[PDB]
C-alpha cells in the first residue's frame, strides 16, 4: 500500500462538516434546554466512580457528560469558560450559542459566506454590548436588601429556592467577609477563603456561615483543653518533631555515653523548640506537619492545646480568620505573628467525629460555610447553588451594574438590534437581524419550561417591547405571564449577561469559521 | 531482631502481598495451614520478624490486608496460602471507591483507617520490638492511591519513629491505565516523600518487559515477588528525600524520568482543569493540586542536582 | 435521543421513564425493608461473598448489605446513612416514609398532576407536621425510668426480648455513668468490647475498662487488688537515633560496653517508673499497673516484672482518655517529672484468657466517668448484632437526654400528624392539597406496617386507631399483641423527637428531589479507564 | 563530595542549624538592598517563603 | 409469551449472582433441610459404637475420627444455617470440650420437629416461645437429675473411672488404659489450688509400637537433639535463655573499627576469652544444662563442651515458656549467669531414642510438677491423632469436673428422663405452647435413638423399654450397648456418667442455634466469590 497519509486519517469537508458542527452544537443545547428558569427539573447523572450528581446546573451536566464530536467538545468548553469566569449563565450561554448557530445554518445553506455571517455576528455583538450598557442600572452595594434580592434573583432557579432567605444571607455574609484589601488591591477570593463543609445529617435550616473557620480535627492529647474563650493562636509550617538533616549527617559512636547523649540531645532540641513557642504565651498551636509526643508533653505542661496535621489551605484560612501569620521556625516567632482576633476555640462532636471551631472571630477575612442536610448529594447540590450565589454577589460587588431578567434584557436587545438594522443596506442586515431574533430563545425557553403558550406570549412580549419605555418587560417563569421586572424583581448582573452574550457570539464565530475536519493522526 | 508488620492495600497491593507471603512461606517451610513442615533451622532462625507463632506451632504471618471492596480479599482468602493470614487481619469496607484519590483519602472511606489502625496496634502489641512497617500498594489506581496514602499518613502519626518501607506500583508510561492517574500519582508521591523512609518503585511496564524476556496478569505478581524477597531476605538513602528506588537483577536517578512524565501529564490535565470537579466536590481544595505539582517539580530538581 | 447522538453508548431515562424508574426502585427498597419495622419484625440473614453471616434487623445494615446497583437505591442509602450517623435510629422508618411518599405522589402524577405541585404540597405538609411534632413532644425530666423505657423501645426492636431487657439496664447505666451535668455526652468514653465465650445474656456493664490485651511477661502477676495505674505514652523499647549513627569498637570488651550503654536511655525511664512504684508502694500491699500506648521490649518487661509491676503495651489512643477518666490519673508523654499525683486507682485489676486472646479488666474505680460494655455471645454474628443494637440504644438514650423532650411511639405521632395535616389541608391554596393528602397517607405508613408485621389488617387496625384518636384526642398507636389502639405515653413506648424531626426533614427533601428528577442519564466515561 | 561525620555529639545541633542559617543569611543579604520582588528559576522552601512574608516581599519560584 | 420477567423492584435491582429467599418455604424449610442433612452426616459417629469417618480436606490431608467438631471443621460446610449450627458446635467444644455431637443431633432434631410444627400450623414465634420455655424447664430439671459427684480429683482410680466414659465414645475398644494414662497426667499436674490448666498436658506423638506402649512422663519431651557433646545429666541445674547462646551485639549497626596491627591481632583472642568467661560464669553457677531459645555460636558450643554443659536449642517460644514452667526457671534475655531463683531443676535430663525419633527428655522423679507429657505410641499418624483427640476429650472432662463436680447418667438416661419430665410439663401447660414443649421433649429421644441405631438394635424397642423403666421410677437406667438385643441397665451402677456442665451447655447452645435458625426469615446471599 502506497499511501500519502496514514490509514485512519479521515478528512471531511464542506456543507456536510458545517451542518454536522451546527447539529452537534444545537444537540448539546437541546440536552440542557429544559434546565433553564425557575421551574426547571432535576437531572440524575451517573458518575464513572459510581457516584451521582443531581443538579440543574448547565455546566455540571455538560461537565458530567462525555462526547466525541469536536463541536460538542467546544460547546462544553465554552460552558466551562462561562462558569469559571462569572459562575452563572452556564446554560443561557449554551442555548444562545445553539440558537445563533441554528440561525446561521440558514444563511450558510443559502450560499452566504461564513466570513460574511461572522462579520455580521461581530457587529451585532458590539451593538448588543452597547444596548445592555445603555439599559443597565446602578446598584448601591451598601443596600443589604438590594444585594439579598439580587441573590434571590440568582438562586430562585435552583433547588435551594426553598431556603432562599437562608442561602442569600449565607452567601452575602460569606462574600462580605472574604472581601479583603492589601496594598491598594481589592480581592474577593471566595475559592480559597470561603469554604463549604458538608456534614450529612441534621437539617438544612441550621446551616450557617461561621465567624471563623472549621476543620475536621481533634486535640493531639486528651488532656488538652477543648474550649478556650480568648485563644491566642500560633500557626506553623514546620514539624515539632526531630527530623533528619539534609546532608549525610552520619554519626560515629565509640564512647559509651555518646548514644544516650545523642538521644538526650534530641529531647533537648524538642524542649528548646517548645520553649521558643511557649515564650509567646499562646493558647492554641496548629501545625501543618507532625507534633512529637514529647512536644505535646511540653505544650500541655505549658497549658497549650495543639492540633497536629492541618492542610495548607486550612492553615491559610485560619491565618486570614484569626489574624495570625504562618511561621516555619519557632525561633523566628513574633507577637505580630501570633493570632489574636479569634473569640472562641471549640472542639465539639458532630456525629461520631471531632470538629475544631475557631469561630467568634472579629474582622475575619476568611470563613467556613457549614452545610447540613439529608445526604451528600443534596449537600453537593446546595454547595453548587451557593457557589453560584457567591459568584453572583462577587460579580455585583465588582461591577455594580444590573440588567433586568426574565428575558426582558434579551427582548430589549433584540428590539434595539432590529431597529438598528434598518439603516443597514448591505447583505449583512439579514444575519444581523437573525441573531437579533435568535436572542428571543431565552424568553422562549422560559415560557416552554413554565408550560405556557410560546407563540402567544412571545408575540405579546415582542409587541410590548416595541413601545417606548417597556425594555424592562419580561415573563414569569412560574405562571406564564408577562410582567415588569421593576415589579417582579428578577435582575441579573450586567457582567453576567455581557459574558453570556460575548461567549455565545464568539462560540458561534468559531464554529462558523471551522470547516474541513481532519482526524486519526496520532500525536 | 525486631519485627516488621506488612500492610497491603488495594487490588495491586493485595495481589503482590499474597504472592510475597507465599514465596517467603515456601522459603521457610510454612504450609497453607501454618505448620512448619520444614527441616532446616535457618528457616526458624529469623522467622520471628515475619511470623507470629501461636499455640499449636501455627506461624501466623504479621500481615494486614486492606481494600475498600471486599471482593479482592475474598479472592485472597480463596487463593493459595490464603489461610495462614489471621481471619481478623482482613479489613474491608463495602464501597468500591472507584479510582478517585479524594474518595479513598477522605470521608468516603476514612472511618476504615480507624479499623486498620486497631489492627496495626493489635499486630504491633505481639511484636516484642517493632522494627517498622512495609506497605504494599499502587501509586495511582483504585483505592491504593487514596487509601494507601491515608495509611502511610495515619501510621506515621501513630508510630512516628519506625521504618516505613513502601512498595508502590508506579504507573507505566505507555499505558495510561486510568484517566485520573496523573492526579492520583502526584497526590500520592506528595505524601510518600514526606511520610516515608524508603520507597521501591515497581514499574509494571518494566516488569512486563522482564516477564516477556523470561518467556523468550498473574505473571507480574509472580515477577514482583522474587524481587520483593531479594529486597527483604537478608548504605542507602544518603539524602532523606531521594528515597525512591528501582529494583532489578537500584537507587538510580532514572526515577527522574518517571517523575517528569507524571508531572507533565499532571500539568497537561491541570491546565484545562479536567477531572477536578470530583476532587473539589468530594473534599479537596484546588490548591492541593498546585502544592502537589510544586512538590513534584521540587523532587525532579533534587534529582536533577546530580546530572 | 439527544444524548445518544453524541455518546452512542449512553443510557437515558426521560420524563415518565425517569419517574417510573425512581419510584419503582424506591418501592422495591420499601418492599424489602417493610419487614424490619418494629419488634415483631423478622430477622434477615446476609451472607457475604466469602460466606460470612450477618443476622440483622437494622435498616441501614440491611441496606448496605443488600446486593443492589440502582441509582435511586444509592440515593436512599445515603440519606439513611446520614440519618444513622447523626441520630443512630430511624433508618427503616426513613426508607419506608420515602417509599410511601413516592407511591402516594405517583398516585396523583399518573393522573396528570404535576410533581412540582405535589412537592409544594409536600413542603406545606412538612412545615405543619414539624409544628404538630413540636406541639406533641413531651418535655420530661430524664430519669432512669424514662431512659429505661426509651432504651427498651429501641432494643426490643433490635434484638430478642430477654437480651433487650438486659441491654436496656446495661446501656442506661453506662450512659448515666459517663454523663456529666450540662456537658455533651462523649460516647467515645463508652468502650465496647466483645468476648466470644459465653451466652448473649451475659452482656454486662463493667464499671471500669476492659483492654483486649494483657501482660507480655509470664512472671507478671495475673491479679492485682489495690492498683496504682500509670497511663503513659512513652516508648519503653529500644529507640534508634534519628540521625544514622552506628557503633564502632576495637575489642569485644568495648562491644560489650557499648551493648550495655545503648540501652541506658530506656533503662533510665524504667528506673523512674520503678522508683515511683517503690515510693508509692512501700510493701507488697498495693499493686502497680503500667499501661503504655507504645511498646515495651523484653528487657523492660523483665525489669518491671522483677519489681512486681504489671505492664501492658500498645494500648489505644482512646484508652488513654478512657483510663484517665475511669481510674483518675494523668496520661503522660514523658517521665521528666512524674509524681504520685499522676497515678490512678483501680480497686481490682486482673487478666482473663480466652483461647489465644487475653483481656485485662480494670474495675472498682471510685466514680468512673468512662465505662465499657462487654458484649458476650456465642457467635461472631450474635456479637455483631448486639454491637449494632447497643449502638442504637446508646444513640437513643443520648438523644433523649440531649433533647429533654421525648415523643410517643407506636405510630401514635404519625396518626396524629396525619389527622392534623388532613384538618389543615383546606388552608392550602390550589392543588397542593393533593400533595398534603399524599404526605398524610405517607406518614400513615408506620402504624400500617406495624400492624402488617404484627399480623393484622392494615385498614381495619388503622381505622380503629384513627377513630379512637379522633373521638378522644389521645395519642394512640398499635398494640402489637392485640391490634387495638393503645396510649404509647402510658404504656411506655417512646420515640426520639430528634429522630422524628430528622425523618420529616430528610424524607421530605429526598422525596421532593426525586419527584423533581426528570432525566436519569449515564453519559460519562462509565469507568475511570 | 561532602559528608558530615560527627564524633562529638555537641556539634550536631550547630551543624543542623547552620544548614538553614546559610539560606537565611543569603535571603537577608538580598532583602537588605530593598528588593521587594524576588523572581527565582529554582525553588523556595517554606522556611524561606516565611522570611519573604515577614519582610513584606513578593517571591516567585 | 415465552419468558417470565423478573418482578419490578428488588427482583430487578438484585445483583447478578446474588440470591434472595423469603418465607417459610424458600428460607425456613430450606434451612431446616440443610441442618437436617448436617445432623445426618454426623449422626453415625455418635456414641461408643459410633463409626469413624475419613474426611479429606481441600489440602489433601486425612482425618480419621468420630469427633463431631473435628469432622465439622474439616468439612467445607457452605450453607449458612448449617454454618450457624457448626458455630454452635464449635462454641460447645470451646466451652466444654465434649458434647459437640450432642449439640448437632439435638439441634437437628429440634429443627425437624420445628418444621413439623410449622406444617401443622404453628408460627415460628410460637415455636420459638415453646422451645425457649422448654429449654428453661430442662435447665431447671437437670440439677435434679444429677446422680453422683466426683468427691475427689487427687485420686487416680476415681479419676480414671470418671474419665473412662468421656474417652469411651472415642476409642471404645481400649479405654481403661487411656483413662489410666489421662488420670495419671491430670492428677500429676493438678495443683493444691483448684485451678487446672489444659495447656499443661502435653502430647508427644511418636511413630512405632502401639497405644499399649503409651506412657505418661512428669516433665517434657522435645523431638530435638543436643547441640553439644553431653547427652545425659542426673542432677540438672537448667539455665534458660531467651537470647541466643552467642556474644551479645548492638541493636544499632556495629562495626569493628581497627586502626592498629595490635588491635587486629588481638580482636579474635579477646572475643574468645570473653566467650570463655561468659560460659565459665554460667558453668560455675553450677548449671550443667543450658537451654537457649535462639541460635548457638561455634565458640560458645566449644566452651560448653569444654565445661561439660548439655546444650539444648528450642526453636519455639511456647516450647521455651513451657520448659520454664516445667523446670521452675526464668528465661533470661542476657547471657548472664542465673541467680539461685532464676535456675531450674530436673531429676534427669537426657537424650533418648523413642523409635526412629531422637528426643530430649526433662524428667522429674516426683509425681507432680507444673507440666506433664503423654507420649503416644502408635502404628499410624492418623491413629495417634485420633488418640490425641480422645486425650483432649478426657482432659477437658477433667477440667469440667474441676469446675463443677456434678455428674448425670449417660447412655441416654438423662435424655429420657428429660423427655419424660418435659412432656409431663407440656401436658399441664395450656395454650399453643404445649405442642412446642412436647416436641422439645421428643427431641431428647434423638440421643438414645442415635445410640441404639449405632449399637445395632431397634431404637423403637430400646426407647419403649427406657420409657417403661423411667415411668416405673429408675432415672439412672439407660441402654446397654453390650447386648445383641435391645436391652437396658443402670447407668450409675455401670459407671457411665456425663458432666452436668457438659449437658447444661450442650442443651443451651443447641437450643440457641435452633432458635436462631428459626428466627431467620429472609436470606440475601451475595455472589459467591470465586
Ligand atoms: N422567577 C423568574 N421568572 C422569570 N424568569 C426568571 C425567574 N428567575 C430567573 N429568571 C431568568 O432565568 C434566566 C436563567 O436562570 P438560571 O437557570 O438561574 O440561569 P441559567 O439558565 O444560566 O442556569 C435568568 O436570565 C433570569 O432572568
Ligand atoms: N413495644 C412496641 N409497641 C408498639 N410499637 C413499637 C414498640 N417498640 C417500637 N415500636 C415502634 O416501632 C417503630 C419502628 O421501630 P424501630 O425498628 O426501632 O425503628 P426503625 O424502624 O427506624 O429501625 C418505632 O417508630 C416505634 O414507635
Ligand atoms: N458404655 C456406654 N454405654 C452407653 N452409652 C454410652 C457409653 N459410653 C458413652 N455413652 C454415651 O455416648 C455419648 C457420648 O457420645 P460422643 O460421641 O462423646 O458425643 P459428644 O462427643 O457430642 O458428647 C454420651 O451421651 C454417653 O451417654
Ligand atoms: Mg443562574
Ligand atoms: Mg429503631
Ligand atoms: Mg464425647
Amino acid at each position: 500500500p502506497v499511501l500519502v497519509l496514514s490509514q485512519n486519517t479521515k478528512r471531511e469537508s464542506g456543507r456536510k462538516v458545517q451542518s454536522g458542527n451546527i447539529n452537534a452544537a444545537k444537540t448539546i443545547a437541546d440536552i440542557i434546554r429544559t434546565c433553564l428558569g425557575p421551574k426547571s427539573m432535576m437531572k440524575m447523572l451517573l458518575d464513572p466512580m459510581g457516584g451521582i450528581v443531581m443538579t440543574n446546573d448547565g455546566n455540571a451536566i455538560l461537565r458530567e457528560i462525555q462526547v466525541q464530536h469536536p463541536a460538542a467538545k467546544s460547546m462544553i468548553e465554552i460552558s466551562r469558560t462561562q462558569d469559571e469566569e462569572v459562575g452563572d449563565g452556564t446554560t443561557s450561554v449554551i442555548i444562545l450559542a445553539g440558537e445563533m448557530l441554528s440561525v446561521a445554518e440558514h444563511f450558510l445553506e443559502q450560499q452566504m459566506h461564513p466570513t460574511v455571517v461572522i462579520s455580521a455576528y461581530r457587529k451585532a455583538l458590539d451593538d448588543m454590548i452597547s444596548t445592555l450598557k445603555k439599559i443597565s442600572i446602578p446598584v448601591d452595594i451598601s443596600d443589604s436588601d438590594m444585594m439579598l434580592n439580587i441573590i434571590n434573583s440568582s438562586i430562585t432557579t435552583k433547588a435551594i429556592s426553598r431556603w432562599s432567605s437562608l442561602a442569600c444571607n449565607i452567601a452575602l455574609d460569606a462574600v462580605k467577609m472574604v472581601q479583603f484589601e492589601e496594598n491598594g488591591r481589592k480581592e474577593i477570593d471566595i475559592k480559597k477563603y470561603a469554604r463549604v463543609e458538608k456534614i450529612p445529617g441534621g437539617i438544612i435550616e441550621d446551616s450557617c456561615v461561621l465567624r471563623g473557620v472549621m476543620i475536621n480535627k481533634d486535640v493531639t492529647h486528651p488532656r488538652m483543653r477543648r474550649y478556650i474563650k480568648n485563644p491566642r493562636i500560633v500557626l506553623l509550617d514546620s514539624s515539632l518533631e526531630y527530623k533528619k538533616g539534609e546532608s549525610q549527617t552520619d554519626i560515629e559512636i565509640t564512647r559509651e555515653e555518646d548514644f544516650t547523649r545523642i538521644l538526650q540531645m534530641e529531647e533537648e532540641y524538642i524542649q528548646q523548640l517548645c520553649e521558643d513557642i511557649i515564650q509567646l504565651k499562646p493558647d492554641v498551636v496548629i501545625t501543618e506537619k507532625g507534633i512529637s509526643d514529647l512536644a505535646q508533653h511540653y505544650l500541655m505542661r505549658a497549658n497549650i492545646t495543639a492540633i497536629r496535621r492541618v492542610r495548607k489551605t486550612d492553615n491559610n484560612r485560619i491565618a486570614r480568620a484569626c489574624g495570625a501569620r504562618i511561621v516555619s521556625r519557632p525561633e523566628e516567632l513574633r507577637e505580630d505573628d501570633v493570632g489574636t482576633g479569634a473569640g472562641l476555640l471549640e472542639i465539639k462532636k458532630i456525629g461520631d467525629e471531632y470538629f475544631t471551631f475557631i469561630t467568634d472571630c472579629k474582622d475575619p477575612k476568611a470563613c467556613t460555610i457549614l452545610l447540613r442536610g439529608a445526604s451528600k448529594e443534596i449537600l453537593s447540590e446546595v454547595e453548587r447553588n451557593l457557589q453560584d450565589a457567591m459568584q453572583v454577589c462577587r460579580n455585583v460587588l465588582l461591577d455594580p451594574q444590573l440588567v433586568p431578567g426574565g428575558g426582558a434584557s434579551e427582548m430589549a436587545v433584540a428590539h434595539a438590534l432590529t431597529e438598528k438594522s434598518k439603516a443597514m443596506t448591505g447583505v449583512e442586515q439579514w444575519p444581523y437581524r437573525a441573531v437579533a431574533q435568535a436572542l428571543e430563545v431565552i424568553p422562549r425557553t422560559l415560557i416552554q419550561n413554565c408550560g405556557a403558550s410560546t407563540i402567544r406570549l412571545l408575540t405579546s412580549l415582542r409587541a410590548k417591547h416595541t413601545q417606548e419605555n417597556c425594555e424592562t418587560w419580561g415573563v414569569n417563569g412560574e405562571t406564564g405571564t408577562l410582567v415588569d421586572m421593576k415589579e417582579l424583581g428578577i435582575w441579573e448582573p450586567l457582567a453576567v449577561k455581557l459574558q453570556t452574550y460575548k461567549t455565545a457570539v464568539e462560540t458561534a464565530v468559531l464554529l462558523l469559521r471551522i470547516d474541513d475536519i481532519v482526524s486519526g493522526h496520532k500525536k | 531482631m525486631r519485627e516488621i508488620v506488612h500492610i497491603q492495600a488495594g487490588q495491586c497491593g493485595n495481589q503482590i502481598g499474597a504472592k510475597f507471603w507465599e514465596v517467603i512461606s515456601d522459603e521457610h517451610g510454612i504450609d497453607p495451614t501454618g505448620s512448619y513442615h520444614g527441616d532446616s533451622d535457618l528457616q526458624l532462625e529469623r522467622i520471628n520478624v515475619y511470623y507470629n507463632e501461636a499455640a499449636g506451632n501455627k506461624y501466623v504471618p504479621r500481615a494486614i490486608l486492606v481494600d475498600l471492596e471486599p471482593g479482592t480479599m475474598d479472592s485472597v482468602r480463596s487463593g493459595p496460602f490464603g489461610q495462614i493470614f489471621r481471619p481478623d487481619n482482613f479489613v474491608f469496607g463495602q464501597s468500591g471507591a472507584g479510582n478517585n484519590w479524594a474518595k479513598g483519602h477522605y470521608t468516603e472511606g476514612a472511618e476504615l483507617v480507624d479499623s486498620v489502625l486497631d489492627v496495626v496496634r493489635k499486630e504491633s502489641e505481639s511484636c516484642d520490638c517493632l522494627q517498622g512497617f512495609q506497605l504494599t500498594h499502587s501509586l495511582g489506581g483504585g483505592t491504593g492511591s487514596g487509601m494507601g496514602t491515608l495509611l502511610i499518613s495515619k501510621i506515621r502519626e501513630e508510630y512516628p519513629d519506625r521504618i516505613m518501607n513502601t512498595f508502590s506500583v508506579v504507573p507505566s508510561p505507555k499505558v495510561s491505565d486510568t484517566v485520573v492517574e496523573p492526579y492520583n500519582a502526584t497526590l500520592s508521591v506528595h505524601q510518600l516523600v514526606e511520610n516515608t523512609d524508603e520507597t521501591y518503585s515497581i514499574d509494571n511496564e518494566a516488569l512486563y518487559d522482564i516477564c516477556f524476556r523470561t518467556l523468550k496478569y498473574g505473571d507480574l505478581n509472580h515477577l514482583v515477588s522474587a524481587t520483593m524477597s531479594g529486597v527483604t531476605t537478608c548504605n542507602m538513602v544518603p539524602f532523606p528525600r531521594l528515597h525512591f528506588f528501582m529494583p532489578g537483577f537500584g537507587n538510580s536517578t532514572a526515577i527522574q524520568e518517571l517523575f517528569k512524565r507524571i508531572s507533565e501529564q499532571f500539568t497537561a490535565m491541570f491546565r484545562r482543569k479536567a477531572f477536578l470537579h470530583w476532587y473539589t466536590g468530594e473534599g479537596m481544595d484546588e490548591m492541593e493540586f498546585t502544592e502537589a505539582e510544586s512538590n513534584m517539580n521540587d523532587l525532579v530538581s533534587e534529582y536533577q542536582q546530580y546530572q | 435521543a439527544a444524548v445518544k447522538t453524541l455518546n452512542p453508548k449512553a443510557e437515558v431515562a426521560r420524563a415518565q421513564a425517569a419517574l417510573a424508574v425512581n419510584i419503582s426502585a424506591a418501592r422495591g427498597l420499601q418492599d424489602v425493608l417493610r419487614t424490619n419495622l418494629g419488634p415483631k419484625g423478622t430477622m434477615k440473614m446476609l451472607v457475604s461473598g466469602a460466606g460470612d453471616i450477618k443476622l440483622t434487623k437494622d435498616g441501614n445494615v440491611l441496606l448496605h448489605e443488600m446486593q443492589i446497583q440502582h441509582p435511586t437505591a444509592s440515593l436512599i442509602a445515603k440519606v439513611a446513612t446520614a440519618q444513622d450517623d447523626i441520630t443512630g435510629d430511624g433508618t427503616t422508618s426513613n426508607v419506608l416514609i420515602i417509599g410511601e411518599l413516592l407511591k402516594q405522589a405517583d398516585l396523583y402524577i399518573s393522573e396528570g398532576l404535576h410533581p412540582r405541585i405535589i412537592t409544594e404540597g409536600f413542603e406545606a405538609a412538612k412545615e405543619k407536621a414539624l409544628q404538630f411534632l413540636e406541639e406533641v413532644k413531651v418535655s420530661r425530666e430524664m430519669d432512669r425510668e424514662t431512659l429505661i423505657d426509651v432504651a427498651r423501645t429501641s432494643l426490643r426492636t433490635k434484638v430478642h426480648a430477654e437480651l433487650a431487657d438486659v441491654l436496656t439496664e446495661a446501656v442506661v447505666d453506662s450512659i448515666l455513668a459517663i454523663k456529666k451535668q450540662d456537658e455533651p455526652i462523649d460516647l467515645f468514653m463508652i468502650e465496647i468490647m466483645e468476648m466470644k465465650h459465653k451466652s448473649e445474656t451475659d452482656t454486662s456493664l463493667i464499671r471500669g475498662l476492659v483492654l483486649d490485651h494483657g501482660a507480655r511477661h509470664p512472671d507478671m502477676k495475673k491479679r492485682v487488688e489495690d492498683a496504682y495505674i500509670l497511663t503513659c505514652n512513652v516508648s519503653l523499647e529500644y529507640e534508634k537515633t534519628e540521625v544514622n549513627s552506628g557503633f564502632f569498637y576495637k575489642s569485644a570488651e568495648e562491644r560489650e560496653k557499648l551493648v550495655k550503654a545503648e540501652r541506658k536511655f530506656i533503662e533510665d525511664r524504667v528506673k523512674k517508673i520503678i522508683e515511683l512504684k517503690r515510693k508509692v508502694c512501700g510493701d507488697s500491699d498495693k499493686g502497680f499497673v503500667v499501661i503504655n500506648q507504645k511498646g515495651i521490649d523484653p528487657f523492660s518487661l523483665d525489669a518491671l516484672s522483677k519489681e512486681g509491676i504489671v505492664a501492658l503495651r500498645r494500648a489505644k489512643r482512646r484508652n488513654m482518655e478512657r483510663l484517665t477518666l475511669a481510674c483518675g490519673g494523668v496520661a503522660l508523654n514523658s517521665f521528666d517529672d512524674l509524681s504520685p499525683d499522676c497515678l490512678g486507682h483501680a480497686g481490682l485489676v486482673y487478666e482473663y484468657t480466652l483461647g489465644e486472646e487475653k483481656f485485662t479488666f480494670i474495675e472498682k474505680c471510685n466514680n468512673p466517668r468512662s465505662v465499657t460494655l462487654l458484649i458476650k455471645g456465642p457467635n461472631k454474628h450474635t456479637l455483631t448484632q448486639i454491637k449494632d443494637a447497643v449502638r442504637d440504644g446508646l444513640r437513643a438514650v443520648k438523644n433523649a437526654i440531649d433533647d429533654g423532650c421525648v415523643v410517643p411511639g407506636a405510630g401514635a405521632v404519625e396518626v396524629a400528624m396525619a389527622e392534623a395535616l388532613i384538618k389543615h389541608k383546606p388552608s392550602v391554596k390550589g392543588r397542593a392539597q393533593l400533595g398534603v393528602q399524599a404526605f398524610a397517607d405517607a406518614l400513615l405508613i408506620i402504624p400500617k406496617v406495624l400492624a402488617q408485621n404484627s399480623g393484622f389488617d392494615l385498614q381495619e387496625t388503622l381505622v380503629k386507631i384513627q377513630a379512637e384518636h379522633s373521638e378522644s384526642g389521645q395519642l394512640v398507636g398499635v398494640d402489637l399483641n392485640t391490634g387495638e389502639p393503645m396510649v404509647a405515653a402510658e404504656v411506655g413506648v417512646w420515640d426520639n423527637y430528634c429522630v422524628k424531626k430528622q425523618l420529616l426533614h430528610s424524607c421530605t427533601v429526598i422525596a421532593t428531589n426525586i419527584l423533581l428528577v426528570d432525566e436519569i442519564m449515564r453519559a460519562g466515561m462509565s469507568s475511570l479507564k | 563530595g561532602v559528608q558530615v561525620v560527627i564524633t562529638d555529639p555537641e556539634k550536631l545541633d550547630q551543624i543542623r542549624q547552620r544548614e538553614s542559617d546559610i539560606t537565611k543569611e543569603r535571603i537577608q543579604k538580598i532583602l537588605a538592598t530593598g528588593a521587594n520582588v524576588i523572581l527565582t528559576t529554582g525553588g523556595i522552601d517554606d522556611m524561606c517563603l516565611k522570611y519573604f512574608v515577614e519582610a513584606g516581599a513578593m517571591a516567585v519560584r | 409469551a415465552l419468558h417470565v420477567p423478573k418482578a419490578p423492584g428488588f427482583a430487578q435491582m438484585l445483583k447478578e449472582g446474588a440470591k434472595h429467599f423469603s418465607g417459610l418455604e424458600e428460607a425456613v424449610y430450606r434451612n431446616i433441610q440443610a441442618c437436617k442433612e448436617l445432623a445426618q452426616t454426623t449422626r453415625t459417629a455418635y456414641g461408643p459404637n459410633g463409626m469413624n469417618k475419613m474426611v479429606i480436606n481441600h489440602l489433601e490431608k486425612l482425618f480419621v475420627t468420630n469427633d463431631a467438631a473435628t469432622i465439622l471443621r474439616e468439612l467445607e460446610v457452605q450453607h449458612p444455617a448449617a454454618k450457624m449450627i457448626v458455630m454452635a458446635s464449635h462454641m460447645q467444644e470451646q466451652e466444654v470440650g465434649d458434647g459437640t455431637n450432642f449439640v448437632l443431633v439435638f439441634a437437628g432434631a429440634l429443627l425437624e420437629l420445628a418444621e413439623e410444627l410449622l406444617r401443622i400450623g404453628l408460627s415460628v414465634s410460637e415455636v420459638i416461645e415453646g422451645y425457649e420455655i422448654a429449654c428453661r424447664k430442662a435447665h431447671e430439671i437437670l440439677p435434679n437429675l444429677v446422680c453422683c459427684s466426683a468427691k475427689n480429683l487427687r485420686d487416680i482410680d476415681e479419676v480414671s473411672s470418671l474419665l473412662r466414659t468421656s474417652i469411651m465414645s472415642k476409642q471404645y475398644g481400649n479405654e481403661v488404659f487411656l483413662a489410666k494414662l489421662i488420670a495419671q497426667a491430670c492428677v500429676s499436674i493438678f495443683p493444691d489450688s483448684g485451678h487446672f490448666n489444659v495447656d499443661n498436658i502435653r502430647v508427644c506423638k511418636i511413630l512405632g509400637s502401639g497405644i499399649s506402649s503409651s506412657s505418661v512422663l512428669h516433665g517434657m519431651v522435645f523431638k530435638k537433639e543436643t547441640e553439644g557433646d553431653v547427652t545425659s545429666v542426673k542432677d540438672a541445674k537448667i539455665a534458660v535463655y531467651s537470647c541466643p547462646f552467642d556474644g551479645m551485639i548492638t541493636e544499632t549497626k556495629g562495626t569493628v573499627l581497627i586502626k592498629t596491627a595490635e588491635e587486629l591481632m588481638n580482636f579474635s583472642k579477646g572475643e574468645e576469652n570473653l566467650m570463655d568467661a561468659q560460659v565459665k560464669a554460667i558453668a560455675d553457677t553450677g548449671a550443667n544444662v543450658v537451654v537457649t531459645g535462639g541460635k548457638v555460636a561455634d565458640m560458645a558450643l566449644h566452651y560448653a563442651n569444654k565445661y561439660n554443659i548439655m546444650l539444648v536449642r528450642l526453636n519455639s517460644k511456647w516450647d521455651l515458656r513451657r520448659l520454664c514452667k516445667t523446670v521452675g526457671a526464668t528465661a533470661l534475655p542476657r547471657l548472664t549467669p542465673p541467680v539461685l531463683e532464676e535456675m531450674g531443676h530436673c531429676d534427669s535430663v537426657y537424650l533418648s531414642e523413642v523409635g526412629d525419633t531422637q528426643v530430649v527428655v526433662f524428667k522429674h522423679e516426683k509425681e507432680d510438677g507444673a507440666i506433664s507429657t503423654i507420649v503416644l505410641r502408635g502404628s499410624t499418624d492418623n491413629l495417634m491423632d485420633d488418640i490425641e483427640r480422645a486425650v483432649d476429650d478426657g482432659v477437658n472432662t477433667f477440667k469440667v469436673l474441676t469446675r463443677d463436680k456434678r455428674l448425670v447418667p449417660g447412655g441416654g438416661a438423662t435424655e429420657i428422663e428429660l423427655a419424660k419430665q418435659i412432656t409431663s410439663y407440656g401436658e399441664t401447660c395450656p395454650g399453643l405452647e404445649q405442642y412446642a414443649i412436647k416436641k422439645f421433649a421428643e427431641a431428647f429421644e434423638a440421643i438414645p435413638r442415635a445410640l441404639a441405631e449405632n449399637s445395632g438394635v431397634k431404637a423403637n424397642e430400646v426407647i419403649s423399654k427406657l420409657y417403661a423403666v423411667h415411668q416405673e421410677g429408675n432415672k439412672n437406667v439407660g441402654l446397654d450397648i453390650e447386648a445383641e438385643v435391645p436391652a437396658v441397665k443402670d447407668m450409675l451402677e455401670a459407671g457411665i456418667l456425663d458432666t452436668y456442665l457438659g449437658k447444661y451447655w450442650a442443651i443451651k447452645l443447641a437450643t440457641n442455634a435452633a432458635v436462631t435458625v428459626l428466627r431467620v426469615d429472609q436470606i440475601i446471599m451475595a455472589k459467591p466469590a470465586g
